[PDB]
């Protein structure tokens, strides 16, 4: 039933007595459900050290992974180029998923096509798909460039992207001059960030490999910036802002910030802004190339150094105070531009915030996850804040990265009770936050289900989630935030300290029980 | 907008396509004539999508794992292959259930074999067996396992059928192999079929010769309701207030035991014909259980359905049918009185999957609204046969519509409201056209039943008449 | 007791059994406390309509006010001028309070002096205090200007500020040409915002009344902006940013943004930035003067119109979509500058966010309080979002303002269940949130105690607080936020929709009970 | 920092002032000589603040309402006057209590008469009487009311004494008039005095004829502990573990009935001498109750205090004293072992109110730290007498320090840590000097007793050694 002036959606409708009774009858009548006491018993067991040890002996089973697949990253990279259509050669199921996954995080349109390879192409290949696909895409969506990746079907059957694209041009399906950079993006190798790197190196190749003869390092007086797989609009913005403030010439290679933030003004814009083909053609003429996320830009790095002859500086992602400082100092060195007064002041304002908030942050324990560069920056900043990054999980991390993070931990007293995990998933992490409970998790939306599980053990075991990462599906507009630079550090500090004070207010809100500490001033 | 104008809209839009695509797409666009009883004579469907045109369709894995099998709550479903499919489809569909997630229910979890190169080169069957053992250890209360194949599995010549048989016998466990690889078929649709066949071959027969269940003359199964936002619960409650006993729900909030018991029922009540007509036809042929189609969208269709269903039983059921109908009358009437005046005459375009593009038309019409355009991602001609009588004359129909097509249709037709999916939503919002998600119910619902109609009405109104829509033009133009 | 590796502060120390038993013994042995059943009974009664009726009959008693006193506003206004020291003639207790009040909200130094009038000066007046005070202040803190207000002692005894200040100059305590603008700021009249208006008019007078003969309206090609009492740094910033983006010459009159945000770089800066004396001197040569918070700038308005001859535009505070549009269009008209593409796109992005979030915002019911202009802007934007601002409280509001707000309500269906209250306090508001429960409160930190009270009735009766206003003491760095302009609307929308979604996640986190609706995607 | 250097620091800083101001402030600044036992001979105190110099001092209302009376939990305290004072002092001091706020306890609420012009012109006495009736209607469980006068009340010739007597007799209720107007005196200090006098005159005598209180040889009252962050609870627990019975706490978490029972105790234990020596002397004179000063900051002082207090009683209490001291020895020793090595040799400057500037020195020393500078806002010469022996030789002493002075002192002395109030905190943080709040305990505490030392130690460490302090200078400067 409904009262027409107070209509109930699923929650709390199904809490009405008649739905409750109905649901009880279904259970008892037809579900052959395990008794509740047995359910409680198994649940408590999954919270144990014993269960954790079995959980960590898994070899074949992954549960609640914290990574996606290559072509996802290839798509996001391609979206950052002017009037460019990402095109995934292979099966169409994939593209519906890529688009939806990004739609949900950005609450924006996400344009991407497939050439709809079916079981027939599985035995004669997808060459015809590529011919008609490229022609159809170009004519229907009028892109100035089509950036081609692959789904795992196309990888397994072995379709030769280069030859198929060359033949499409040869047989007149698209003009010879029409740019169609490509990359093989096998989902069974690495992760979404690997896809990004592969796609980016492929585009750089396409526009520079055969034209190096007339290039001269430094001749355009600019610095190239490669952002990597990046899902916060504020991160593209903060980089350009700081470089502009410095008077530094730069070229941001792969820049989706416009096409992922079009105005609702009565028209749909399929494409907006983005890196130009010219910028890619001319990138070898830069003074140098800075990688914002070096731990998933390895292929790109080899090409930039091997072919462009740039001497890519050894720089961490610019997160936190020390690493933003180093980034700016390196840019200053390369460009001959002093760090302006404005950035120096912003820096001091961040430091001021750290001094204001340090007493609530001190000693706070966190479990966290994400992509390797993001995770290491978050770890770094946490130490800068006097927090303990106790459970550090990077599903797509590697041995070399883990060593690096481990050294950053060792260099601080706050890293003493921290462990870095690679190859582990959120079901591993779930055990850790039960057996060695932190104060909070910093992670993506999948973390909410871990918070749920912890509260079921008890309120005093609940570990609240603080949403920073990708994907964030269950809050609105966090994708507008910033995690890089001083601006990003300020945003993270503010979200951390306030999540702490929120939870304290919750724990002290009980009248005549815990409200002696329900302070007006904190 | 007349039939002349729609046929010419179609022609103009088609003018951008290259020769081959133009000729294809032309066959998948039509202007309705409710005369036509053989849709075949005016539109074609269930064909391959043209490359590069941005179809909105998914794959057979979406159809099997995301749609049919995923909702079964007390089984563990393995996304078998690389890490993508299982992660993009993790908890995106609101197939609601009651359970203790991670302990006796697993619906929102993503279990996966996370294929690596060594698995592609040497096969994943050994990994799968080991994965099964690890599942049994860490999830002891699971009541069965399904293996949902992603693209690579068949391509590389793995044999999940054999792994399932062998491990099933070793552990005395129901392990269902599903060859739902996304390269198969042309859309989600073949995934349903494949998944229906899997249920039939590996689960449905389990209690064929078993008589312990105490049956009644009033036993029914709800077939093809995935309980989106609780849709099946708000359907179930009505059937049971009518005196029926709902033995099974396929598969929203469904249990493996419910599935196994379904061959004991007296009547299969089919909501989603597209996804589950296959298994329904099977149950009729093998157990002699008849099945009928019904519709719980809006008071008119719900009332009609309760009556049709009751007629299959006896006077005591037909009597309670009228008692339910009388009970809810004042409720849905107050909903109509409140919201119809706010929606009367408004025009809607729909694009959804294989059922709702026709099935919701009645509910829109119970609020005085007009569906001036509809279409399906993956429907077959028997769906279009059912559609052309539900749609008005000279309305626009589109099959496997392209992103280009849908945008251009909307620009000319200028609907007051569009109901479609997540890949469409943000496009039309920018164009200043109110948009409701008609897969996910935009995180609202249920929409099924009398109780769902209230939410449905509230939702269409809140969005269609929202203050935000008058603000898209800056007053300085 | 304490375990040295896990030290407990007051919470949760005092929950230890030994403290609990001690507190029970204290209560039982010596406090003579009402039985709990009687406390529970009175509490329930305080939540009733009957109690609400008594509460609304109060004439003499005020309980938990939502305003402060004049000189507080005078101080904040003075702080907005270059190397200016706020100086409150009267008793010193007042200044300790003004300083701390702002310290806690800004987490910054707040510099202000008193001339420490005592019992003796209460019966021969504070002339000697002014002389020595002015001299001591100038010499010790080297300001370029001293801005004088009053505490209620000085007002009740009748000290004549102009005379006292003139006698101080005449007798050589400070140079004749040292600027000492003044304003009487009686605390038993109006509130803190009235103090701001008074101080501002006082300063404008000081620098212009006597040199009006050589002024020509429009000659300098700029627009003056007066911000009023403003405690969000983002609000000064966004105004300046938008006008700079429009290429509009402007003078922001009273600009504390710098001195309320100095860098922690090793030195304390007592003064920073601020509106210059030259800027105030030249102000009458502006094309016009725009009042950002007209409803507490009435006195300023009369002086600007009456003496400067500016025809102050009729503009609401630029909050929300419509009023920001209007602000921008009027500025465009006054200045001759078209609204640039940048602001148009920003406007479009806010509109996009409104479309993205409308389904969760729709019909949400709010109780809210604050200063008149801030409150009416919040009300206007809530209607634009399709929310219902049901209890609208402005302790320091007036009849004319209330009518204005009622007309705003009448112009939207979303104002149909709303009521505006003036002269009422947070104890009145507390009754309304019990008797006619909204979904959330939007207000300052004092509201936390209303949330506490509501929770005590029951979790289903809890009304969560969303912190927007002044003061905010129990969270960190929210004073950096923005509430004006498209930027401010974006922030507000984001905080509202996410507060809604946080609360839904809380109510749906119960395993097997309410978690059927604990969606990953919302 | 030698004695000669400190003296030069003082003269140099004084160089900025006009003649009159320098002559005054020179009398309020001194270099410690712990030999000198008549503080009078080295420093002046408790005089007016010089105008315009940015004293840190509050007013008499702060001392009466904010400090002494406000904490009493089951009374309602009226800030009588205009809206400012009651609002700035609302919930700013962490005088903790147990109660149901708004029902039986009222500490963090702001009740005010919100004087308007008509009250200034015509007097507020009728408003007060009306206000009292409204209070009694809406807050029936209050057990008494205090009327805390703001500046205008006396200046306009109101008679709150008469309103209180009349209304008190009418309602049979304790109504306490307090003439704590902020123009009185020179600081918070006269506020304490006025406040003690009002307790004596209007509350403390109420049970002089009452013999129903069941007294014991071990009854004590805690006098002058306002339970900041729970300080009084973590003191109380020790006294009762020692076998004493704590009849009253003045006034943290204090009740009116406890105040009324205090004349029945055997011994008044005075922590804050400055704020409550007045009532303690009166109680000795009138009821023959002895009073003694104590100190529960840090293990050394707390052990010495427990022992001196126990010695006033019998052998069974002195035995329990030693059992308490043995119980907590390992706990505070573990705190010292962990934290002293992190703090040893560190130099602290303090500036606080009337007690803590001397009382906390022993706790700092128990962590190997050195207090190189201290001062008070509003202490009297008997406080400075107690201070000169606690402070090391050649240390700096400052009475009613000016903002300029404090800043210049710190710049030259460069302490590792400064402990003062909210008005000071953000200044010194910008200078890169670790700061701890020593009124509010920086939202932490308790600091009293053994349990308090552990928190104090944690706190001085977390702040002094925080990583933020090395990051203030950008690497390119
Ligand atoms: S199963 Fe089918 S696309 Fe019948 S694949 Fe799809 S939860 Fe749609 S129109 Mo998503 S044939 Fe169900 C459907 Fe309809 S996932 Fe849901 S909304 S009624
Ligand atoms: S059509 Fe369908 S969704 Fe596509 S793969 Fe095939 S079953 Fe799956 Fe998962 S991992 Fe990624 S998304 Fe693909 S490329 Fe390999
Ligand atoms: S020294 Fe002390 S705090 Fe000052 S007034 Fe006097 S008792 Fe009070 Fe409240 S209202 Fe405002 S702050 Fe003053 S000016 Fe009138
Ligand atoms: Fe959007
Ligand atoms: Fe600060």
């Amino acid at each position: 039933s409904q009262q027409v002036d107070k209509i109930k959606a699923s929650y709390p409708l199904f809490l009405d007595q008649d739905y409750k009774d109905m649901l009880a009858k279904k259970r008892d009548g037809f579900e052959e459900k395990y008794p509740q006491d047995k359910i409680d018993e198994v649940f408590q067991w999954t919270t144990t050290k014993e269960y954790q040890e079995l959980n960590f002996q898994r070899e074949a089973l992954t549960v609640n992974p914290a990574k996606a697949c290559q072509p996802l990253g290839a798509v996001l990279c391609a979206l950052g180029f002017e009037k460019t259509m990402p095109y995934v050669h292979g099966s169409q199921g994939c593209v519906a998923y890529f688009r939806s996954y990004f739609n949900r995080h950005f609450r924006e349109p996400v344009s991407c096509v497939s050439d709809s390879m079916t079981e027939d192409a599985a035995v004669f290949g997808g060459q015809q798909n590529m011919k008609d696909g490229l022609q159809n895409c170009k004519a229907t969506y009028k892109p100035d460039m089509i950036a081609v990746s692959t789904t795992c079907m196309a990888e397994v059957i072995g379709d030769d992207l280069n030859a198929f694209i060359n033949n499409s041009k040869k047989e007149g399906f698209i003009p010879d001059e029409f740019p169609v950079p490509f990359a093989h993006t096998p989902s069974f190798v690495g992760s979404h960030v690997t896809g990004w790197d592969n796609m980016f190196e492929g585009i750089a190749r396409y526009f520079t490999l055969k034209s190096m003869d007339d290039k001269v390092v430094g001749s355009n007086k600019k610095i190239n910036i490669v952002p990597g797989f990046e899902t916060y609009l504020g991160n593209f913005r903060v980089i350009k802002r700081m470089l502009s403030e410095m008077g530094v010439g730069y070229s941001l290679l792969s820049d989706p910030e416009e096409v992922l933030d079009t105005p609702a003004d009565g028209q749909f814009r399929m494409y907006a802004g983005g890196t130009t083909q010219e910028e890619m053609k001319d990138a070898p003429n830069a003074l140098n190339t800075v990688l914002l996320q070096p731990w998933h830009l390895e292929k790109t790095k080899k090409f930039v150094e091997g072919t462009w002859k740039h001497e890519v500086p050894k720089l961490n992602i610019p997160m936190g105070l020390d690493w933003t400082d180093e980034f700016l100092m390196k840019v200053s060195e390369i460009s001959g531009q002093p760090i302006p007064a404005s950035l120096t002041k912003e820096r001091g304002r961040l430091v001021d915030m750290m001094t204001d908030s340090h007493t609530w942050l001190h000693g706070k324990r966190f479990a966290l996850w994400g992509d390797p560069d993001f995770v290491m920056g978050l770890v770094k900043f946490l130490l800068e804040l006097g927090c303990e990054p106790v459970h550090i999980l990077c599903h797509n991390g590697n041995k070399r990265w883990k060593k690096a993070v481990d050294a950053i931990l060792a260099a601080s007293p706050y890293g003493k009770n921290a462990t870095v995990y690679i190859g582990k998933d959120l079901w591993h992490l779930r055990s850790l936050v039960f057996t060695d409970k932190p104060d909070f998790m910093i992670g993506n939306s999948y973390g909410k289900f871990i918070q749920r599980d912890t509260l079921h053990k008890g309120k005093e075991f609940e570990v609240p989630l603080i949403r920073i990462g990708f994907p964030i599906f269950d809050r609105h507009h966090l994708h507008r935030s910033t995690t890089l630079g001083y601006e990003g550090a300020m945003q993270i500090l503010t979200t951390l300290v306030n999540s702490i004070l929120e939870r304290l207010d919750e724990e002290t809100r009980g009248m005549q029980a815990t409200d002696y500490n329900h302070d007006l001033v904190r | 907008m007349s039939r002349e104008e729609v046929e010419s809209l179609i022609q103009e839009v088609l003018e951008v396509y290259p020769e081959k695509a133009r000729k294809d797409r032309n066959k998948h666009l039509a202007v309705n004539d409710p005369a036509v009883t053989q849709s075949k004579k005016c539109i074609i469907s269930n064909k391959k999508s043209q490359p590069g045109l941005m179809t909105i369709r998914g794959c057979a894995y979406a159809g099997s794992k995301g749609v049919v099998w995923g909702p079964i709550k007390d089984m563990i479903h393995i996304s078998h292959g690389p890490v993508g499919c299982g992660q993009y489809s993790r908890a995106g569909r609101r197939n609601y259930y009651i359970g203790t997630t991670g302990v006796n229910a697993f619906v929102t979890m993503n279990f996966t074999s996370d294929f690596q190169e060594k698995d592609i080169v040497f096969g994943g069957d050994k990994k799968l067996a080991k994965l099964i053992d690890e599942v049994e250890t860490l999830f002891p209360l699971n009541k069965g396992i399904s293996v949902q194949s992603e693209c690579p599995i068949g391509l590389i010549g793995d044999d999940i059928e054999s792994v399932s048989k062998v491990k099933g016998a070793e552990l005395s466990k129901t392990i269902v192999p599903v060859r739902c690889e996304g390269f198969r078929g042309v859309s989600q649709s073949l995934g349903h079929h494949i998944a229906n066949d899997a249920v039939r071959d590996w689960v449905l027969g389990k209690r064929d010769e078993d008589t312990t269940f105490a049956s009644t003359p009033y036993d029914v199964a709800i077939i093809g309701d995935y309980n989106i936002g609780g849709d099946a619960w708000s359907s179930r409650i009505l059937l049971e207030e009518m005196g029926l006993r709902c033995v099974a729900q396929w598969s929203g909030d469904g249990s493996i035991s419910e599935i196994e018991l379904t061959p004991k029922v007296k009547l299969n009540l089919v909501h989603c014909y597209r996804s589950m007509n296959y298994i329904s036809r099977h149950m009729e042929e093998k157990y002699g259980i008849p099945w009928m189609e019904y519709n719980f969208f809006g008071p008119t269709k719900t009332i009609e359905s309760l009556r049709a269903i009751a007629a299959k039983f006896d006077e005591s059921i037909q009597k309670k049918c009228e008692e339910v109908i009388a009970k809810y009358k004042p409720e849905w009437e107050a909903v109509v009185a409140k919201y119809r005046p706010r929606l009367e005459g408004k025009r809607v375009m729909l694009y959804i999957g294989g059922l709702r593009p026709r099935h919701v038309i009645g509910a829109y019409e119970d609020l005085g609204m007009e569906v001036v355009g509809t279409g399906y991602e993956f429907a077959h001609n028997d769906d279009y046969d059912r559609t052309m009588k539900e749609m008005g004359d000279s309305t626009l129909l589109y099959d496997d519509v392209t992103g280009y097509e849908f945008e251009e249709f909307v620009k000319r037709i200028k609907p007051d409201l569009i109901g479609s999916g997540i890949k469409e939503k943000f496009i039309f919002q920018k164009m200043g056209i109110p948009f409701r998600e008609m897969h996910s119910w935009d995180y609202s619902g249920p929409y099924h039943g009398f109780d769902g109609f209230a939410i449905f009405a509230r939702d269409m109104d809140m969005t269609l008449n929202n203050p935000c829509w008058k603000k898209l033009q800056a007053p300085w133009e």
